[PDB]
């Protein structure tokens, strides 16, 4: 989630 | 707060569509600013929204009228272009959610009516 | 003769990896997570460099191709598993991040098939 959005990476 | 046959479908035709879309999940939850490191984005960006929070809205029968559900999609969008720049990956996803965002809301009725 | 000298050249396998594998994995839509080192303090990254002590990206297998560093594709292939594993090792089992490596690695080791 978050660490995709850093949004990628935190979900 | 209201169920009406527009807000019906900003449920079930505009929020289908968008959160179907393969650049909708930047705009699924609002933005962190702490836990995604982005600690001027509460100075710059005084309304936030996300349309996780509309999807939610619509859920809960919180708005009156569509008027007020296209008015939180364009706080959304125009959030995503101010605080970031206009070549930003995120920018341009925003713009094509908004594209599609405009070819649904001109096929919607133009008389609410409550349901 | 003097210098019996001839122009630097990467092997087959090298060329291969270049022009065919790394091309395929950055084409993929899947592929932008690992474009660039992982900066830690950007992304608020608790404890990555205590657990991963060999980081890799795609942009340093890249650019190690493009600037000569190879002389083997053994290891070009060993920086690739480095970088995926350095994402199973790191996030959850579930996270997006390691769907997305777990797709590239598949293309990677199908791609490292076709190879001479």
């Amino acid at each position: 989630e978050a660490l995709l959005l850093a949004k990628l990476y935190h979900f | 707060g209201r169920k009406t046959n527009q807000l019906q479908y900003m449920q079930n035709v505009v929020v289908k569509t968008l959160w179907k879309h393969q650049f909708a999940w930047p705009f699924y939850q609002p933005v962190d600013a702490i836990k995604l490191n982005l600690p001027d984005y509460h100075k710059i960006i005084k309304n936030p929204m996300d349309m996780g929070t509309i999807k939610k809205r619509l859920e809960n029968n919180y708005y009156w009228s569509a008027s007020e559900c296209m008015q939180d999609f364009n706080t959304m969008f125009t959030n995503c272009y101010i605080y970031n720049k206009p070549t930003d990956d995120i920018v341009l996803m925003a713009q094509a959610l908004e594209k599609i965002f405009l070819q649904k809301v001109a096929q919607m009725p133009q008389e609410e009516v409550e349901l």
